[PDB]
């Protein structure tokens, strides 16, 4: 066996075990929510996790979007912020790749103050 | 994610370019393009009528009144998943290419000839072989992996071969970086058993998120000119294009896993800009934009009735007419077409539903369960009545709007030949607790066959 | 409510295991929520004790001291409010933390 057919085998197989972890953290983040439509935290959180369900990578042109529609709501705009952040901090480094372009440009912005 | 005026620069042609775009002013256009800012039509198989298994021939012959200027008769030729290799007997016919070599994919006779190939080397005279073929065997093929490329590196005779083509289709679900695995393989053959005037084309299907757009800004590098082709004949709906590239300055030998990291390292994936620019060209530029609709309000475009030149020079030495064998597999009539197929062959049906009702048995379900069976027969060939030999006035209509429903509406009434039955039979069929209306749900691939049957009824008609 | 609480651990607890098994990069960012994770499988409580005896632990490493901190607001900031107090004492105070910039 030669490196190159090692290598697409291994990014196969991590294409599949990244899918099981958003299945089952999908699972996870809807059990938690289900006990005006201003989203918030969780609300927002779910919704880039379904793109991540039904195969459709998050994109900076997505974000703009996503900035544009929920616009009037500061508030709001900060949840979403944080959000994504918090997607930066649970995928591992090496999958963001994998993710697409958001959270390889969001890994490297942190919080200044607890 | 998905919810427009700008315009791109033997066996005569020249009459049938199809729009180009270069690809450094497109790639600044969507990169200082802004945008953002917050169906399913198939009349395009209406217009393609010849080739039996597949009918993309047509776009095959708007590529090459790019390529023909730009190649000599080159005497080689190397062809990656033709599929029954219609575009390879197009392209070997207009460039004059000698040999031909066919990768295909192989799915575990074990040497899969194409069916296409030899039907026309049937229909022409004596052909012996004409494409080399490869070993058959599951690991040899299955471009995008290492035993590929190995068999294909180990046959080629070390950087031969002058016009390189790839027609892989691409699912919609198809992981991203197994499509640029395929295209750095590509690549890599390219500039390894590619000369300097070789010429490659292949076929690109971009979405959004993708990495085609990264793919596109590395191999521009390679090619000194490389243009963006969008076929007329293809459908407005699909975002599929052939990128075209001449003049190779060099070859060289690196391994495709390097060029899928330059790749990912390059970090492009696309923009929704460029899937709405392809949309808008192929929208503004397609055949059926250029000379009319097909359907219209009930009548058949006069454009249609007669062989277009595209088709004629198809048909010298290459493929056939598809309208017959199609109404062999869609309506079973035959190829003499005299109205002995329909007309009283759809009456025999009526006479067995003459006999049908026969007025601790399996009367009650089995009798239903062949009742509807003889009715969807009748119902797709009394459409074929109408599309066929009958008027076109206040039917064809109405085909084409329950059609577009995705529903064919049979009802069994005084109707059309109900007339010729017998008053006894046509009393049985009426008396019965029979519905007076059957629907029958269409596929997406029977839709298709009919609106082939649409375009040889033009043709019929003439 | 407690068996919608416990079930979601469970399938956090999955979710960040096959996570980390792919990972090309002391307990740092995810490792020490799959530590706290673990610690509410086995009904452990959040106390203030514990992130203190934690911080002590960690000292020397301020990098990993900020890793800590900032999965201790992930775990803030993913659970509701309701909730929020059933998981412990650190969770609530933690939701009044916020960061100053992105």
């Amino acid at each position: 066996v030669s490196a190159n057919h090692a290598s697409q085998q291994l990014d196969q197989l991590k294409a599949v075990h990244l899918a099981s972890a958003v299945r089952d953290l999908e699972r996870a983040m809807t059990t938690l929510k289900l006990w005006a439509l201003g989203y918030s935290v969780i609300m927002f959180m779910i919704t880039a996790v379904k793109r991540l369900r039904e195969s459709k990578m998050l994109t900076l042109s997505w974000f703009n979007q996503a900035l544009m529609v929920i616009a009037p709501s500061q508030e709001e705009t900060m949840n979403l912020k944080t959000a994504m952040w918090i997607l930066a901090n649970l995928i591992p480094r090496d999958m963001l790749s994998l993710t697409g372009d958001l959270l390889p440009s969001l890994w490297g912005s942190g919080l200044l103050m607890l | 994610p998905g919810f427009n005026v700008s315009q791109p620069k033997n066996m005569s042609i020249k009459a049938f370019r199809p729009p180009h775009d270069d690809v450094a002013k497109l790639l600044k256009d969507i990169n200082t393009s802004k945008h953002n800012l917050p169906l399913a039509n198939y009349e395009i198989h209406a217009f393609r009528r010849i080739g039996l298994n597949s009918s993309a021939c047509y776009k095959a012959v708007e590529i090459s009144t790019l390529i023909r200027r730009c190649l000599e008769p080159g005497e080689d030729g190397l062809f990656l998943g033709e599929g029954s290799g219609s575009m390879l007997i197009t392209y070997k016919e207009i460039l004059k290419l000698s040999k031909c070599f066919y990768n295909s994919g192989v799915s575990a006779e074990l040497a899969p000839y194409p069916s296409e190939v030899g039907l026309v080397e049937h229909r022409m005279g004596v052909g012996n072989i004409v494409k080399v073929l490869f070993n058959g065997r599951p690991e040899v093929t299955w471009v995008g992996s290492v035993d590929c490329f190995n068999f294909i590196v180990s046959n080629i005779p070390t950087s031969s071969v002058g016009f390189i083509h790839s027609d892989i289709e691409t699912l919609p679900d198809k992981d991203t970086i197994e499509k640029l695995e395929e295209l750095a393989a590509i690549l890599s053959m390219a500039l390894l058993l590619g000369k300097i005037g070789s010429i490659l084309v292949i076929k690109l299907m971009p979405f959004s998120g993708d990495f085609v757009q990264g793919f596109i800004s590395y191999v521009g590098s390679h090619y000194r000119e490389v243009n963006l082709v969008y076929p007329r004949y293809s459908n407005f709906i699909s975002t599929e294009s052939y990128l075209v590239m001449t003049d190779l300055k060099a070859n060289r030998l690196m391994n495709p896993e390097k060029i899928k990291q330059q790749i990912i390292e390059s970090s492009v994936r696309t923009s929704p800009g460029l899937i709405g620019h392809i949309l808008s060209i192929k929208q503004l530029s397609c055949i059926q934009a250029i000379v009319g609709d097909a359907v219209s309000r009930g009548d058949i475009n006069p454009t249609l009735k007669k062989l277009t030149p595209i088709e004629q020079v198809l048909i010298n030495c290459g493929l056939a007419i598809n309208g017959p064998k199609l109404c062999k597999e869609l309506i079973h009539h035959d190829v003499a077409s005299g109205q002995d197929g329909l007309l009283n062959s759809i009456l025999i049906l009526y006479r067995e539903l003459a006999r049908f009702k026969d007025n601790f048995h399996a009367y009650p379900v089995l009798v239903s369960s062949r009742q509807r069976e003889l009715i969807s027969r009748i119902t797709r060939k009394f459409w074929g009545h109408i599309l066929l030999y009958s008027g076109n006035r206040k039917l064809i209509n109405k085909f084409i709007q329950n059609l577009k429903s995705g529903y064919l509406i049979l009802d069994l009434h005084q109707n059309i030949f109900v007339k010729n039955l017998s008053k006894s039979e046509k009393q049985i069929i009426m008396t019965g607790g029979l519905k007076r209306e059957w629907v029958f749900k269409v596929t997406v691939k029977e839709t298709k066959e009919w609106y082939k049957l649409v375009g040889y009824s033009a043709l019929i008609k003439d």
